[PDB]
DNA sequence: CACACACTCTCCAATTCTCTAA
DNA sequence: TTAGAGAATTGGAGAGTGTGTTTTTTTTTTTT
């Protein structure tokens, strides 16, 4: 009987606790009006989730003693609260159906302890701690009901798990043969379980100390909700269990291993027609192209055409070998704005990636095969170019990638695939990634006596695959320096209003790009076709002088990509002469910056081969 | 280490700590432990294997660990130069370098670390200067860029095979976390070390693997770098990156670049020789016609100084703009100046505002930053 | 080795067989 | 005719016995 039940050696009455929690559910209307948690139990009826999250601050404000009993004795109290919630969910809404009994999930919003100060006095208390997940194990199947069958006579029985053990039948009731009941593993019933290793956050550490870690266990319906690298305030019971000295011996070490029996996660670092009509109205705004290009990278100064090219890359061409991915190269001295621009723009798009061209990159450009450490089996770890299969890949310090990386990147940029024949695996992974690059000069400074390919020492076989190449060196003008200094002073005086304006611009920019990807598919108009043919023929007519080649058809395909991207920027859905002229302008400016021989200006052969005519005529 | 016999590895003892004796100790700490020396009585298979022998542990019972007049002395307006003089009286000259080192210990407004680098030939008193900063600073480390058989600049994972439980430990950058890390022969670093320092300069944390899995490990230390020429004595006809043989992506990170060049000078050589001979003859520095300030008092001073939080006004921002553009004219006419230069002079001016112990910068701060950068370039030239 | 599987061996007692009274 | 007390046969609980238990040097190919 409920009224006779009392927590063991505790004098807390279970029925009183249940009724007090029901009173909390009934009366708590005031988080700052129906009760908040009865509103949530109205929502759960249609949402269908099997849990009710509740705030321990709310419980404490309603009743100090109930909160204290929850914190002190969660192992008994939380099942009591579950029974209370499942009674209320059929007192109200009595005709409802739900596949599982509701699980209450108490939590304090902030940490009650930090993991360095956990003590044995905290054992079996409800606590919550802040941390970062280091590793997350495979889904462990944990038994909850053992199904036994008689080997002789096929009689079956079911027995509950007591405290992890099984009360094996020892004799079959329907034929009385001893030791004849056999556990049928796949007829038994299992719940989900997973181990999570949690490290304290870096700011919480003492000065120069290595991290402490704690083990978490998350069970059914709360199992796979966290990933490595994320941050969480995790609420659970601080358990202490014995560990056996040897797997074949039941002696246990005197020192108990501890872990967190997880009850609630709260991720702390992860974060419509109105949106559609706002974006549609914004697409008709005058100079929307310049508006979006200026919204790109507010911290960076004056680089208009670079931002415009990055915008056209982020919008991309029309998908349908018909590669629509626009390739962009940034080129300039170390310490300049290109690295900051890459580190900004990679998080501005879904499916994006950022990596270094050097061997210290966390995720390499090439796919490889490794032994997964937690299980020591082979796993095909694909590279960043493959993980960014429909997004931008930001390759910083592009220039100094080794020859194998150069070859596989050439393969990716030309074929939009990455072939691997490593360890018996033979497969051709898709990589429709938009390569955005940042390349330094080989020496410490840019050399105006030399063109881009000779300064950066990259092959023409890679440089000719890029749609646009831009120079990020700064002028030596005192007006430029003074304007840059005023801009940097404004960045120093950046305040909350500028931050909110920049974040509003960032949000609408992300939404605009995603919507344009989702719905816009530009297609050629007749004037677009005539303009593109005219552009290619005109830029080929320059070759009448000196008998040189001044263009090649991949330039035309690049212009098609850029025009389609510009049409997608303004949500036209049909590409026409306005887009084609902007594509021509930006493309010609990129060639003017990149393909300029110092002796004669722009010359197209610099991209086709290294060593332009003014250099090669030494021999 | 200084108590081990001559030809022997240092011995170790397991200490088991219970109750309120726990959490008294930390790694790297010097302690004296009163306890009971006892044998570990293992069970089962280990008993027949070990026989009458037994491992031992120490059952710990006790663990023990081994101003307004002064503020008026600090109030004397000499205090800036008084401190600069107190910094390493064993080294003559380079007084502006000593001022820069003081601002390194102070730090700017919170970024904030004044990373600096001072190149020179071997034996130029460069190592002696770095050793002084390591001794003075409250949290610090001193290491070689090369190749050490110890734990590297990054932390490392030890095994402790009697238990077999792998654990992270050390790392010069990690041990120096809140303070300053001094690196000798920075030029001779491996590429892994160069990338680690690059990561520290970028985001002030490093990545390391324990058992194939990996974590992030925190280190916000200021870097004090000493480097050699690639060959011989420094020649000013060659640029610093080509001479020192370091990439500009790292070498531009340091706020100040100094060249501690050494050349003969008769009277200064004789003064130096008299100093060294007195040090050998009496095991102490000779009297210097002044009293260095107590290092504990210097630590108190820089602590309350670092607790001040300056901010720049708009007029001083305009002054920063004018000084920066003029300095960039000079650099362009003679190129290792960029937006990082403006941020460097802002950092140094806020550092001097902290040194003045006032929550707003002033013209003398920007003047000091400008002249320190200019004369560091002059020392390099 | 001291703590677990696997097998043999011993005597206790649990249930039925048989004789007797109600 | 039906049910309880004394004697006989066999199940198995328990005691005893036997057995089982990272880190350094040297090479080779390929990466620069
Ligand atoms: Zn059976």
């Amino acid at each position: 009987l409920g009224q006779k039940l009392v927590i063991w050696g505790t004098d807390v009455n279970v029925a009183a606790c249940k009724e007090n929690f029901q009173r909390f559910l009934q009366r708590f209307i005031d988080p700052l009006t129906e009760p908040l948690y009865m509103q949530r139990l109205g929502e759960i009826n249609v949402i269908g989730e099997p849990f009710l999250n509740v705030n321990c601050e709310h419980i404490k404000s309603f009743d100090k003693n109930l909160y204290r009993q929850l914190i002190s004795y969660p192992q008994e109290v939380i099942p009591t609260f579950d029974m209370a919630v499942n009674e209320i969910f059929f007192d109200r809404y009595p005709d409802s159906i739900l596949e599982h009994q509701i699980q209450v999930r108490p939590f304090n919003a902030l940490k009650t302890k930090n993991m360095r100060n956990l003590n044995p006095e905290d054992i079996d208390q409800l606590i919550t701690i802040s941390g970062m997940v280091i590793r997350t194990s495979q889904l462990i199947p944990e038994m909850q009901e053992a199904f036994f069958q008689c080997q002789v006579c096929a009689h079956t029985t079911r027995v509950e798990m007591d405290r992890g053990r099984i009360a094996e039948p020892s004799v079959c009731g329907r034929c009385h043969t001893t030791h004849s009941m056999a556990l049928i593993h796949n007829r038994s019933l299992f719940s989900d379980k997973q181990m999570i290793k949690l490290q304290e956050s870096p700011e919480d550490m003492p000065a120069g100390q290595t991290p402490h870690t704690v083990i978490l266990f998350a069970h059914n319906d709360l199992v796979d909700k966290v990933q490595p690298g994320d941050r969480v305030n995790v609420t659970g019971i601080y358990r202490a269990v014995p560990i056996r000295v040897n797997p074949r011996v039941s002696n246990v070490k005197s020192v108990y291993k501890t872990h967190i029996d997880v009850i609630h996660y709260r991720k702390t670092d992860a974060k419509s027609e109105k949106r559609v009509e706002l974006l549609k109205e914004l697409s008709r705004k005058p100079d929307i192209y310049e508006r979006l290009a200026s919204a790109l990278a507010p911290s960076i100064y004056e680089h208009e055409d670079i931002k415009k090219g990055i915008l056209l890359q982020l919008f991309g061409g029309t998908r349908k070998k018909f590669r629509a991915e626009i390739n962009i190269l940034l080129c300039g001295d170390p310490g300049t704005s290109k690295s900051q621009l890459l580190q900004y723009v990679y998080n501005l798009v879904p499916r994006g990636q950022y990596t270094s061209g050097k061997g210290s990159s966390a995720v390499g450009l090439t796919a490889y095969v490794m032994k997964d450490p937690e299980t020591r089996q082979l796993v095909l770890q694909t590279g960043a170019l493959v993980l960014s299969d429909n997004g931008i890949c930001c390759i910083d310090e592009f220039d100094k990638m080794n020859e194998s990386t150069r070859s596989v990147l050439h393969e990716v940029m030309e074929q939009q695939t990455l072939s691997i024949a490593k360890a018996g695996i033979i497969c051709q992974l898709n990589a429709r990634t938009s390569v955005l690059a940042a390349a330094n000069p080989i020496e410490s400074q840019w050399n105006p006596k030399k063109t881009t390919i000779e300064n950066i020492q990259l092959p023409h076989t890679l440089l000719s695959r890029f749609d646009l190449i831009f120079l990020l060196l700064d002028p030596q003008d005192e007006a430029y320096d003074r304007r840059l200094a005023h801009h940097l002073v404004a960045l120093y005086y950046q305040s909350e209003e500028q931050a909110e304006e920049e974040l509003l611009d960032m949000a609408v920019l992300k939404d605009y790009i995603a919507y344009a990807h989702s719905t816009i598919m530009p297609r050629l108009s007749e004037e677009a076709s005539q303009a593109l043919i005219e552009a290619y023929v005109d830029m080929r007519k320059i070759g009448s002088s000196r008998g040189m080649v001044s263009a090649y058809p991949r330039q035309l395909e690049s212009l098609i990509r850029l025009a389609e991207a510009h049409a997608k920027v303004r949500l036209s859905n049909k590409v026409e002469a306005i887009d084609v002229e902007e594509a021509k302008r930006l493309h010609r400016e990129a060639l003017k910056q990149s393909a300029t021989d110092p002796r004669t200006g722009i010359v197209d052969i610099s991209i086709l081969t290294t060593g332009m005519s003014a250099t090669s005529r030494k021999r | 280490s200084d108590q081990v016999p001559v030809g022997n590895i240092p011995r170790s003892i397991t200490v088991l700590v219970e109750g309120e004796n726990t959490r008294i100790a930390q790694p790297g700490d010097h302690v004296s432990v009163t306890g009971i020396f006892l044998p570990i009585l293992r069970t089962g298979f280990r008993q027949v294997v070990q026989g009458l022998l037994s491992e031992t542990y120490l059952e710990a019972h006790r663990i023990v660990k081994m101003t307004r007049e002064e503020l008026r002395q600090i109030a004397e307006e000499d205090f800036y130069e008084k401190l600069a003089a107190s910094i390493a009286p064993e080294i003559y000259g380079h007084e502006d370098v000593k001022k820069a080192l003081l601002l390194l210990l102070v730090g700017g407004v919170d970024r904030g670390n004044i990373n600096i680098c001072l190149m020179g030939d071997p034996g130029v008193a460069k190592s002696q200067l770095l050793s002084y900063i390591d001794r003075l600073a409250p949290r610090s480390q001193y290491t070689t860029g090369r190749g050490s058989s110890g734990v590297g600049l990054t932390a490392a994972v030890l095994r402790d095979s009697v238990s077999g439980e792998l654990t992270l430990e050390g790392g010069a950058l990690v041990l120096a976390d809140q303070g300053v890390c001094c690196i000798d022969e920075f030029d001779k670093m491996a590429e892994a070390d160069r990338t680690a320092i690059h990561e520290v300069m970028e985001q002030q944390t490093i990545s390391i693997a324990k058992a194939g899995i990996l974590t992030t490990l925190n280190a916000r230390c200021s870097i004090l770098a000493a480097a050699n020429p690639a060959y011989g004595r420094y020649n000013p006809r060659r640029s610093l990156e080509q001479n020192i043989q370091l990439p500009a992506a790292l070498l531009s990170r340091f706020d100040l670049l100094w060249l501690i060049q050494d050349r003969p000078d008769r009277d200064n050589d004789l003064r130096l020789a008299q100093h060294i001979t007195y040090v050998h003859q009496h095991s102490r520095q000779p009297p210097s016609q002044f009293e260095p300030l107590d290092m504990k008092l210097m630590r108190r001073y820089i602590a309350m100084c670092r607790e001040k939080q300056p901010m720049v006004p708009e007029s001083l921002a305009d002054y920063i703009t004018a000084a920066y553009v003029e300095m960039r004219r000079e650099a362009w006419a003679s190129t290792y100046t960029s937006a990082r230069t403006l941020l460097a002079i802002l950092r140094l001016s806020t550092a001097l505002a902290r040194l003045r112990m006032v929550d707003v910068v002033e013209k003398e701060d920007v003047n000091e930053a400008i002249r320190l950068m200019e004369m560091s370039k002059d020392s390099l030239l």
